[PDB]
């Protein structure tokens, strides 16, 4: 009953609220969706049935969305290339604005390489990718302030602002590496790694208050919850690789984790009480206070403005 | 203001404290001055007229008195309205243990705080309704007395007032906080 | 053209033309030519159309054990009932479309065309069948269904009622006589009372008629209905006699005139049966509905009228043979999603060649680049041969980024095909390692369990090592733990690096016994045995003795054999080795014997 | 009082398929003979190896034999305890 | 949607045979011109020239793409005699230049990828040479292993792609030469373990005319299997195997189709994926789908202009 579903053509891979002011007491309205598994691929930002209002043809497929600010939308491309969309909400047209097209390549060889995921904290935009690169650019360069080459030769999964000016990143082999920007070589402070497991590691959050309480999901559906300082517990959930873990922003209380067995779990600690929100396999999620947005393989978007009634 | 309100109330909320005491010392020290800044914003005529300042080239919105913030979120459902009737809640709660917390006294302080807040609020309010009707502006405001008997998202009930009450009970031990109930 | 022979190359799902030579030894033009042979499945509201339908047939499927009998029933006129509310959603969609967009307008009008068709094809078949009315609720739902597809008497009723005064509109006796026509008395009767205060006689002739209008025996038991029907019907006729236009021929029409339902059959065929049928047969028999719809038809189409496809599949419905409305349908339609979904649909009802169809719709929704997840769904619910197809195309399907190969395999994994899992990942670890990426490597090697591919990547990392001198991505080889057992050099890597970090942090003793473990048991290839007993050499060289003497006389025997497998700068080094080695061991064994 | 041991580690076997295994050995051969014959289960378990190709790797044999031996005592033991317990429960 | 696209080939002399890869997405087009171009497909479906290359004097037959577990391996047959292995560096680079053939080599097929990277070479003497890479990295060394002697001019062959364990390894070859009399032009190699060597199981009599190509169809986990024969007309058989040793075990042949819709000489047929659709050549100019229905009846199902344009 909460959910409304409108079904669009193309299968979803992210969902981002458009980020609100504090001051004002507004509630968030805009959305932001990106699909995949297309030939022609495309950005999406919607309304709450939800409305859709621009949209804008994206080269290759859109892997990891972050909204900047208001007015930017920083997307990775599955070529490696990594580009920022200006929104003119007068004119409700995206356009773009600055891009570094060969921000991720293989070593040596010809072709493309992945960029897997971003994060933004501006005007800093850290991008990891299949390659082991952790590519840093700043809103205004047109060139690359840093880039740590060969920093895992597995293929980094995600990457997140532990502090500042350090970063925490998960590869395929299972461990978590903590880097730091400011020292100059290219070797890693601390890698956690579970003794005797390569399950690999697909997701990765960071609590929004404590800095030091990292949730993680695997291949085996698991949350693992870290103590970057000191895995603190480890908790069975689903039975299918849990793609996205996500804090709610307002109330850290509650946890979203989305499965590609088609189950977006809500934990709730304010003993856990665990439901499922749901009734083909889930992407990706995003909460912002009582309003919720997820987008499935099914080609549809599932909008809920009542979360917590 | 921005930081403080902010900042400090939510690690009021959810923030490990090594002692337990520590977590009301933060909510009283912030609520002092959250109290301090109400108290002396008298309503006038030009609050509710706003200007915009080019900062850097983009038209933003001036910073209005900090009375004037500090109401127009009140007269909302804004989590500081929330959180102060959750504080109000959990004192009763923890006071009704009738036990020695660590603690009682900070909690005391800072309830009161929150009482007087809401005592000074509903005067203010009715003048400032009656400005901002005038001024044209988009703000929107629902008076005080139809907020308190909103539905509460943890009881799914009205009982905002049925929390106040109970601090009437205590009255052989918190006479202050039982006349600004009674008030 | 010119006869040049046209080639193929069949590619997956996609087949290639191309012009080649003229087959004799070699008309002049240029060779520019390559086409592309293969919208059903490209229509984005189609696409929605599919994915609803799938989760239907999924929970449909699910709820056949538990829901039995009448309760089974219902169920079932629901899911039908859901499956056109779909269709309609999704020609409504198009429609908004076709006025968006005029230039394209002609294609989607009649692509509309086809989907009404369809819907309203599929109304009265599942009607008849699904819900299998006994006499009378069966003409009531028949009355009904025209009412609903056909809305043409609701517009000319629409345009007579915002006429300026309507009585006086040259359409309004049509809506009026169209409404009694639909079987709906109350909307006549509020029109006729619009005209009944112009005049006076027309007044009293009005209220005649509304009265009979009201007191008309429906059905909303059985020859209690019609023994009032036939009375009403006899008032009406002495009616019409004591008055022997309009009203002449709406009474003309109570009773079920021939002549007069033919005059004004102007909606379509099955409009008129239906009207001729509540009039003249107002209890009905399934049985003989055929031979009365014939009759109809060729009432209705009495000049040139070839029997549409249409009335022909109507037609075979109402002789009740499935079959022939299948085949029918078959001809018109490649798109075989309404086939299949019926044909379930009526298997559930049984009544009666489903898994071949349900196959077909499947395998091309695996010649999609995004639709290939419903069609593992449905492969999965055919019995017979859906494993094996499922299997193919699955190894068949497209594997660039780490997402979608996880995704083939996770599908794979839940259905046991472990053929299909090691193929897939032996691909990827191929293309993984070519591009460097040995870490990556490694672990798709790990999980398709292969020794070779296995061994491969660990005797690359043990010639890296030995170029730089360093190993690469020591926190990679130090946690192995049980998957070091897949290969003999891998094994081998492992307890090496071991051995490395032991010594280095004061674990001398520990570090020497895994080597001399590791030599006697010939695991590691010849080239690392000289470098294991160079190390082992210091070891022996420390003033506190690590080896003992028996372990000297193992590394003894090793060296010598070494020595003959050899034969079947560094030289030098290697007999200094040897000679510091044989002083340090029997200085030890003097010092044991000592002891 | 009663006495089971550690669970089967296996190599290149799951866990959790050795337990239907576990079920055939405890059909009952007569009456309350929840043991199978060790003739049978030895002669099986010897031959399950084998099918399991040695081919590249084939320097593991030894230590798949001592797993075959592990496996066919904890059976044993199982068993033993199981007619324990009965004749205890007679008593 | 049956579409038309033209892609100038940028050839300057005839195209002779295209092949795709095993995923779809990579095809060699070999020419008169000496010439053989790899185009590949980007994300858009345009499609690009990436390496175009001279390999042999002699004219270029086909081209075979080997499994993509092996990595990036091409097979050039020619007149001159020679079976070149192709491999990128990273440009395409020769490895190897089969030889042994005294005749010109017709027909290259790569073996199932159970098997091993096997390449087999039919030539116009009569001998139908297996040879075998030991190590997938080093692709310069071939060692032959199998030479089956056939007694007529090979023109093509064809491997059986089932995996059954139960399925021995068999090999189908074709006699184009224009015998007055002899018949038995198609003839079925069998691989018996015990001997170590491969063995004729069957000869298909039937085929008493030039049998121009041959053509396994997946088994699609049957106990029969199909085989095609483009002669003056299309034929599909089935050969069922009989009951059950230490030799071929024989088959039983029923000729389930014969089409002769072309009114004139077959010279190419091939299945699609799921071996359900097969296609056909012609001097007509026309490509003829044969598809079954189910009762088992091949009907066809297209038909196309010489223009490029469908027959309606």
């Amino acid at each position: 009953d909460k959910f409304a579903a409108k079904f669009v053509s193309h299968k979803i891979s992210r969902t981002r609220w458009r980020p609100v002011s504090a001051s004002s007491l507004q509630q968030p309205d805009v959305f932001a969706t990106g699909s995949w598994d297309n030939e022609e691929n495309k950005v999406c930002v919607w309304a709450t049935d939800p409305k859709q209002l621009c949209d804008i043809k994206h080269p290759g497929d859109v892997m990891d969305m972050q909204f900047l600010d208001k007015e930017r939308i920083v997307t990775g491309s599955s070529t490696g290339t990594v580009t920022i969309f200006r929104h003119h909400e007068n004119n409700q047209t995206l356009s773009v604005n600055q891009r570094w097209e060969q921000a991720h390549y293989h070593v040596g060889s010809n072709m493309r390489a992945p960029c897997t995921a971003i994060v933004c904290s501006s005007p800093e935009i850290v991008s990891v990718g299949e390659d082991g690169r952790i590519n840093c650019f700043r809103a205004e360069s047109r060139d690359v302030l840093r880039t740590i080459d060969d920093a895992d030769s597995s293929t980094m999964h995600g990457v997140t602002f532990l502090r500042t000016t350090e970063i925490l990143t998960v590869n395929s082999v299972g461990q978590l590496k903590l880097w730091d920007l400011r020292k100059q070589g290219n070797d890693p402070t601390q890698i956690f790694s579970v003794t005797g497991e390569r399950v690999p590691l697909h997701c990765v959050d960071r609590h929004p208050n404590q800095q030091h309480v990292v949730a993680t999901g695997g291949q085996d559906g698991m949350l693992c919850i870290w103590d970057v300082r000191h895995p603190m517990s480890l908790l069975n959930a689903h039975e299918a690789e849990m793609w996205e873990v996500h804090f709610h922003p307002s109330n850290p209380d509650h946890l979203f984790t989305c499965s590609e067995d088609g189950s977006l779990w809500h934990w709730d600690a304010s003993q856990l009480e665990i439901t499922n929100l749901l009734p083909l396999s889930v992407n990706s999620l995003d909460v912002l206070g009582q309003n919720l947005v997820c987008g499935t393989d099914a080609e549809a978007i599932y909008v809920t403005r009542r979360l917590f009634s | 203001l921005q930081f403080l309100r902010d900042t400090v109330f939510l690690r009021y909320r959810t923030r490990a404290y090594r002692r337990a005491a520590e977590k009301w010392e933060v909510a009283e020290a912030v609520l002092d001055v959250f109290y301090k800044l109400l108290k002396d914003y008298e309503p006038q005529p030009e609050d509710f007229v706003d200007q915009y300042v080019e900062l850097q080239g983009e038209e933003r919105v001036a910073f209005k008195p900090p009375g004037f913030s500090l109401m127009h979120h009140l007269l909302n459902e804004s989590p500081m309205l929330e959180l102060c009737l959750s504080l109000m809640e959990e004192g009763v709660t923890q006071l009704d243990t009738y036990a020695p917390f660590p603690g009682k006294k900070h909690l005391e302080k800072a309830v009161a705080y929150c009482f007087m807040l809401l005592n000074l609020t509903l005067q203010k309010e009715n003048r400032f309704m009656d400005l901002l009707r005038e001024s044209h502006l988009s703000m929107i405001v629902t008076p005080l007395e139809q907020l308190l008997q909103g539905i509460n998202p943890r009881s799914k009930k009205a009982d905002n007032v049925v929390n106040i009450a109970r601090y009437l009970c205590h009255g052989n031990s918190n006479a202050e906080l039982a006349f600004e109930s009674a008030k | 053209q010119q006869n040049r022979h046209i080639g193929f190359s069949w590619g997956p799902g996609d087949l290639l033309l191309y012009e080649t030579l003229y087959q004799k030894q070699g008309t002049a033009a240029r060779c520019p030519f390559m086409y592309l042979v293969r919208e059903d499945i490209y229509s984005p509201v189609l696409r929605k159309l599919f994915n609803e339908s799938h989760s239907i047939f999924v929970g449909l499927q699910k709820s056949a054990e538990e829901a039995s009998g009448k309760s089974r029933k219902a169920q079932l006129v629901q899911v039908s009932r859901n499956y056109r509310s779909v269709l309609r959603a999704c020609m409504e969609e198009m429609h908004t479309l076709s006025e968006s967009t005029r230039e394209t307008a002609q294609k989607y009008i009649s692509q509309i065309s086809i989907l009404s068709a369809m819907e309203l094809s599929w109304n009265l078949c599942e009607i008849l069948f699904i819900e299998s009315a006994p006499a009378g609720p069966l003409l009531i739902l028949l009355l009904e269904w025209v009412r609903l597809h056909v809305c043409e008497v609701d517009n000319i009723v629409q345009d007579v009622l915002r006429s300026e005064k309507p009585t006086e509109h040259e359409k309004f006796w049509d809506g009026v006589t169209g409404y009694v026509l639909q079987g709906r008395m109350n909307e006549a009767r509020q029109l006729l009372a619009k005209e009944a205060s112009t005049s006076a006689s027309a007044r009293s002739m009005c209220r005649v008629l509304d009265d009979l209008l009201k007191k008309m025996p429906m059905l909303h038991t059985l020859t209690e209905f019609e023994l009032k029907w036939q009375h009403w019907r006899e008032e009406c006729e002495r009616h019409l006699q004591n008055g022997t236009v309009h009203m002449e021929a709406v009474c003309r029409v109570l009773l079920g005139d021939e002549e007069v339902l033919l005059e004004k059959r102007d909606t379509t065929w099955y409009h008129f049966l239906v009207s001729r049928l509540l009039f003249k047969h107002p209890t009905v028999k399934p049985t003989e509905l055929h031979f009365y719809a014939q009759s109809s038809l060729d009432m209705f189409l009495a000049g040139d009228s070839c029997p549409e496809p249409l009335d022909n599949i109507l037609l075979a419905a109402f002789e009740f043979d499935i079959h022939q409305v299948i085949k029918e349908f078959s001809i018109v339609s490649s798109n075989w999603w309404f086939v299949a979904h019926l044909t379930d649909l009526l298997d559930h009802c049984q009544l009666f060649m489903r898994e071949f169809l349900l196959l077909d719709y499947a395998s091309g929704l695996f010649s999609h680049h995004s639709l290939w997840q419903l069609g593992v769904d449905y492969f999965d619910y055919c019995p017979n041969l859906g494993r094996e197809y499922l299997k193919l195309h699955m190894e068949r399907i497209p594997l660039s980024t780490e997402k979608k190969a996880l995704k083939a395999l996770r599908i794979c994994e839940q259905r046991q095909m472990t053929e299909q899992v090691r193929s897939i990942c032996k691909t990827m670890a191929m293309q993984s390692l070519c591009n460097r990426r040995l870490g990556s490597a490694l672990s798709w090697s790990i999980r398709a369990k292969d020794a070779a591919f296995a061994t491969l990547i660990s005797d690359r990392f043990l010639k890296e090592y030995c170029e730089r001198g360093n190993f690469t991505d020591l926190d990679l080889i130090d946690n192995l733990g049980s998957a070091m057992l897949l290969s003999d050099r891998l094994t081998f890597l492992g307890k090496y690096r071991e051995f490395h970090r032991m010594y280095s942090q004061e674990q001398f003793s520990e570090a020497a016994s895994l080597l001399l473990s590791l030599m006697t048991a010939r695991i590691a290839p010849c080239s690392f045995w000289l470098t294991l007993l160079l190390d082992a050499l210091p070891l022996l060289e420390q003033k506190q003795v690590i080896f003992s003497a028996e372990q000297t006389y193992e590394l003894m025997r090793c060296l010598e054999d070494r020595m003959a497998a050899k034969l079947e700068q560094d030289s030098s080094i290697d007999n200094t080795k040897v000679e510091m080695l044989r002083l340090a061991l029997a200085r030890n064994l003097a010092r044991a014997i000592v002891t | 009082s009663n006495e089971i041991p550690e669970p089967l580690q296996l190599d290149f076997f799951d866990r959790s398929q050795i337990e239907q295994v576990i079920a055939n050995c405890e059909h009952k051969n007569r009456r309350g003979q929840t043991v199978c014959n060790v003739k049978l289960l030895h002669r099986v378990l010897v031959a399950e190896v084998n099918a399991l190709q040695g081919m590249a790797a084939i320097g593991q044999r030894p230590l798949l034999m001592e797993e075959i031996n592990t496996i066919l005592q904890y059976v044993v033991e199982r068993n033993k305890l199981l007619q324990c317990l009965h004749a205890k429960r007679h008593a | 949607m049956f579409v038309a696209r033209s892609i100038a080939a940028d050839h300057k002399d005839l195209i002779h045979d295209v092949s795709f890869d095993f995923h779809g997405r990579r095809m060699a087009t070999c020419s008169s011109d000496q010439s053989v171009k790899v185009w590949d497909k980007s994300e858009n479906v345009n499609w690009h020239c990436t390496a175009s290359w001279k390999t042999h004097s002699g004219s270029v037959w086909r081209v075979t793409w080997a499994h993509p577990e092996f990595g990036q391996v091409l097979a050039s047959c020619s007149f001159d005699r020679t079976a070149a292995v192709w491999e990128e560096i990273v440009h395409w680079v020769k490895r190897t230049t089969l030889v042994d053939s005294r005749t010109s080599v017709t027909d290259v097929k790569f073996a199932p990828k159970h098997m091993g990277l096997m390449l087999a070479t039919c030539s116009a003497d009569g001998v139908v040479r297996i040879y075998e890479a030991p190590d997938v990295m080093n692709l310069s060394q071939w060692s032959l292993q199998h030479e089956i002697s056939c007694k007529l001019s090979c023109s093509c062959i064809s491997w059986n792609p089932s995996s059954s364990r139960a399925h021995s390894p068999m090999i189908a070859v074709g006699s184009d030469d224009s015998s007055p009399n002899i018949m038995g032009k198609v003839q079925i190699y069998e691989y018996n373990e015990n001997t170590r060597k491969y063995a004729k199981a069957e000869t298909l009599m039937s085929v008493s005319d030039p049998v121009h190509d041959i053509a396994f169809a997946p088994n699609l986990g049957r106990s029969f299997h199909i085989l095609a024969v483009a002669t003056k007309d299309v034929r599909i058989f089935t050969m069922k195997p009989l009951r059950k040793s230490g030799g071929v075990t024989k088959f039983e042949n029923h000729t389930v189709a014969q089409f002769d819709n072309h009114n004139s000489q077959v010279w190419r047929v091939s299945w699609n994926i799921t071996g359900t659709v097969l296609a056909s050549s012609g001097d007509d100019g026309t490509v003829r789908l044969w598809k079954a229905n189910y009762m088992d009846n091949w009907k066809c199902i297209g038909v196309l202009k010489g223009d490029g344009n469908p027959v309606g």
